[PDB]
């Protein structure tokens, strides 16, 4: 496997998104920074 | 007509020529293609953005990399420098 989401932890994800920080996150938690704009 | 061609050539795991449709990460130099990068392994999908081992046989990712090192003959004792890595870089496009 590869790293996990730091909210779910979908290892199969498409893409890995990944940020400055280094916050992993799948896709799906990972729109969750930015829509609602929490961290 | 036109043929846009600026990879190494040929494979480094199997034997077909690289073409238009290798979709691989920038390695060393040897560029392998999307089936022909597989973990050793687990032989799991690499992830752009995180570490990775290059063996003289074939890749490793970095989940099974503190053991497969172990396995062969590569410790640098605990929580000690055994050796280099590399980051996994981004892959390649067929015009753009
Ligand atoms: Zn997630
Ligand atoms: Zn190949
Ligand atoms: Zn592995």
């Amino acid at each position: 496997e590869a790293r996990e989401c730091v909210n779910c932890g979908a290892t199969a994800t498409p893409l890995w998104r990944r940020d400055r920080t280094g916050h992993y996150l799948c896709n799906a938690c990972g729109l969750y920074h930015k829509m609602n704009g929490q961290n | 007509y036109l043929r846009l061609f600026g990879q190494d050539g040929l494979c480094a795991s199997c034997d077909k020529r690289i073409r238009a449709y290798e979709m691989t990460m920038r390695v060393k130099d040897k560029v392998y293609h999307l089936e022909c990068f597989k973990c050793a392994a687990c032989q799991k999908h690499f992830s752009v953005g995180d570490r990775y081992l290059l063996i003289n046989s074939d890749i490793v990712c970095e989940q099974d990399i503190y053991e497969w090192t172990k396995i062969n003959g590569g410790s640098g004792g605990s929580g000690g420098s055994g050796g280099d890595v590399m980051v996994v870089g981004e892959p390649t496009l067929m015009g753009g």
